[PDB]
């Protein structure tokens, strides 16, 4: 019995303190605000548009703020509870950048074309005893066809919570902790990169500091 | 503290309107022999190519002046429940600076 | 070994192939549940009847719906569904009055 | 054990009820977290349908009241041979400029339309 | 409270393009207008793609062409090569 | 692995047991030699080569795999596991890598 370390947490609100990385400001700076045409708009993400400037459609950022602030405190906690992370994307120009956030944290990523049954199949594509990704990330929830990235649909039937930054063309409907936002331009995506990692270091540290402490008592 | 709506009301993108014929600037970001990869701001990148007048001048990291042509090329085709998009902005080279 | 599995029908299933003729496949569907609401079925196929089975009983246990009861013992009201074209009108009932209803439904 | 039946529920309701059940033995450790701070939208399956009758979306095409001073410039004086940069926050295009005058103009010009464009461009030339 | 947007009538839109022939009155006396829409080879009526008018407009110019045809006023099997010499406003290949 | 040792240690033995055996008596004594040896003194005669009778170090014999790429607690060790044929896209990430450095700067 050491579980003093996982509950505490839960108990209080933002102990992380992700909210702080962000403001709206810095997404708007960022460009997370813009959206594709509004006839390439999706019906399952108009409660989230503000409305449409000369046809193209502008992102509620205070919605996607809220979100956010959810979103990646459960990303946080996920780390902090050495848990799985595993980012997602088919863009390519982000390709290498995802990449390296993979590599930077403890986690992972899955950038290129994804096979069929790399999570529902897993036992046989890996070996029999395999530990499955606890948290998903995707940066960007379509494939290059814009049609919605399989992986939700299977991160669904693993009973595995996807986190999905989501513009104008995406289902929400499979992700648990969506985030509004511009998927293809670069600097958002950086932002996004630049908040995610900064999220998961911090637990990453904020849990090693909890298990000194606890030795230390 | 500023709210969404006054940020987006006093911000470039809103101060223009529609993007049709609009002497812009922007920099240039990735090359491949021919095309150029400008970012202009703005939701996607766009392309044009290297022109003979000063093609050695225009490298990655350069700023340049788009005519801009509408800013995401979208068409919704015969069968098509959505428009297809490209995901390029269409704007045509006037120079350099 | 909380859950049982009870099979719903048994299918001869025919296909005519290139070089092979008609194939007699078998085609199952099973259902799996252990008191307590959970439960789901399958379709599992092969070529051999054991086969099938055994396939399907997996498949069941992978694919689990939850139902919840009044008590132990009812659906808490009356249904009526339309599924594509069989309708179930289902409706609740006190303690005592037994399973009355369609064989595959009793099992079930 | 387990479910995957993207479309019944959520994962979430579905990893509580087996859990109920006594299916899941474990917990899977992101649950926990779920409970904790659960998402605004609970994530169900949606089949996405066509608007097809007098159903239009609820989105609003946004529009100010500076707007129409900017198309009348437009309209007037082409779109400026000064470059727009984007990049910046706080630029201030030719448009933006006399739109700001006119504000500074009206309220309180009180000569009306195109009175007070005339006086904007004077200011301008000014 | 101030800064939110507001509902108003869609600025920006240039006003919808005409015809060319808009304003215009069409008669079957005057060929010359009429003649401008007729193939100079074979003397057929061009569509509406090539000629690009209104509906109406294109309708009112093929009725007339034809009382002209009938009432002696312009030819038929060709277009009058008097009227060659004319603003072509028809989009057509043939020389090249 | 455990077995591979053991086995390498066995093939070892093997061989010193062999020098004992022939006219060249020391311990140290090449895998050419051994062969010889061997087609002496196990002639099959038979035109397959794979098929004729052979001893080596076990490490030339046996195809390795890549054993492990989890450990205990779960966490697979390279990042890009869950792509599955990892380390061709790890290859491949660092030749991207490579060029854009290179792009930056300027059989
Ligand atoms: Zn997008």
């Amino acid at each position: 019995f050491n579980d003093k370390i996982l509950n505490e947490p839960l108990k209080h609100s933002d102990f992380f303190n992700v909210k702080e990385l962000f403001s709206v400001r810095s997404l708007f700076d960022a460009r997370v605000h813009l959206g594709h045409k509004a006839g390439c708009r999706h019906r399952f993400m108009e409660p989230y548009i503000f409305g449409s400037r000369l046809d193209h459609d502008i992102i509620d950022l205070e919605q996607t703020a809220t979100h956010l602030q959810l979103a990646l405190n459960f990303t946080a906690h996920m780390a902090y509870r050495k848990g799985i992370i595993l980012f997602i994307s088919r863009n390519r120009q982000f390709s290498y950048l995802i990449e390296n956030m993979a590599r930077d944290c403890g986690e992972y990523a899955h950038t290129r074309y994804f096979r069929g049954g790399m999570l529902t199949n897993a036992r046989l594509l890996f070996g029999p005893t395999v530990r499955l990704p606890d948290l998903i990330i995707f940066l960007h929830t379509l494939n290059n066809i814009f049609e919605p990235h399989v992986a939700v649909r299977d991160a669904a039937k693993m009973n595995i919570p996807t986190v999905g930054i989501v513009d104008t063309n995406c289902n929400p409907c499979l992700i648990t902790y969506p985030v509004p936002g511009n998927d293809d331009s670069p600097l958002a995506v950086h932002l996004y990169c630049r908040l995610f990692q900064t999220a998961i270091t911090r637990a990453k540290e904020k849990r090693q500091q909890v298990e000194a402490l606890y030795r230390l008592q | 503290v500023e709210s969404f709506a006054s940020m987006l009301r006093h911000s470039p993108l809103t101060q223009m309107g529609p993007a049709k014929d609009k002497l812009v600037i922007g920099r240039i970001f990735h090359i491949v022999e021919n095309d150029l990869y400008i970012d202009f701001g703005g939701k996607f990148h766009c392309v044009c190519r290297r022109p003979e007048v000063d093609g050695e001048k225009y490298q990655k990291g350069t700023r340049v002046r788009l005519r801009l042509l509408d800013l995401e090329l979208t068409s919704r085709f015969l069968g098509a429940t959505t428009d297809t998009t490209v995901l390029e902005a269409n704007a045509v080279l006037l120079g350099i600076q | 070994e909380d859950f049982d599995t009870r099979i719903l029908e048994v299918r001869n299933v025919f296909t005519m192939t290139a070089k092979e003729g008609r194939k007699k496949s078998i085609r199952v569907l099973v259902a799996v549940g252990n008191g307590k609401g959970a439960a789901g079925f399958s379709i599992g196929k092969a070529t051999d009847r054991m086969d099938a089975f055994r396939k399907a009983k997996n498949r069941a246990v992978h694919h689990l719906h939850y139902i919840e009861r009044y008590e132990d013992h009812t659906i808490f009201h009356d249904i009526s569904l339309r599924f594509k074209r069989t309708h179930i009108k289902m409706k609740k009932q006190p303690k005592g009055y037994g399973l009355r209803c369609h064989r595959a439904i009793i099992t079930i | 054990a387990g479910s995957r039946l993207e479309t019944v529920g959520s994962i979430f309701s579905r990893t509580r009820d087996l859990v109920r059940a006594g299916v899941l033995k474990e917990k899977p450790l992101w649950f926990d977290v779920y409970d904790a701070f659960p998402p605004l939208r609970e994530p169900v399956f949606q089949r996405p349908r066509v608007r097809y009758g007098k159903a239009k979306a609820p989105i609003q095409d946004i529009w100010y009241h500076e707007d129409r001073i900017r198309a009348k410039f437009y309209s007037v004086y082409g779109s400026g041979q000064r470059a727009f940069d984007l990049f910046n926050p706080n630029f201030k295009s030719t448009c933006q400029r006399f739109v700001e005058k006119y504000t500074e103009l009206q309220k309180l010009g009180e000569t009306d339309e195109e009175k007070l464009f005339v006086e904007t461009g004077k200011a301008l030339l000014a | 409270n101030e800064d939110l947007p507001i509902s108003m009538e869609n600025p920006y839109k240039e006003p919808l393009k005409k015809c060319i022939l808009c304003g215009k009155h069409v008669d079957y006396k005057n060929v010359q207008l009429l003649s401008q829409f007729v193939s100079p080879f074979t003397g057929c009526i061009y569509g509406r793609h090539i000629t690009g008018l209104c509906g109406k407009k294109q309708k009112e110019i093929t009725k007339a062409i034809k009382r002209a045809q009938i009432m002696g006023f312009m030819p038929v099997t060709y277009k009058d090569p008097a009227y060659l010499k004319d603003p072509k406003v028809c989009n057509i290949r043939y020389r090249e | 692995e455990d077995f591979i040792k053991k086995q390498i240690e066995e093939f070892n033995i093997g061989k010193r047991h062999l020098a004992n055996m022939m006219g060249e008596d020391p311990e140290t004594f090449t895998q050419e030699d051994i062969d010889r040896a061997i087609a002496y003194l196990f002639p099959s005669g038979l035109f397959e080569k794979r098929a004729r009778p052979v001893m080596k170090h076990p490490e030339q014999i046996f195809p390795r795999q890549r054993a492990i790429q989890w450990g205990e607690d779960g966490r697979p060790f390279h990042y890009l596991f869950y792509t599955g044929k990892q380390s061709y896209y790890s290859l491949m990430h660092d030749v991207y890598g490579m060029l854009l450095n290179l792009e930056k700067h300027q059989r």
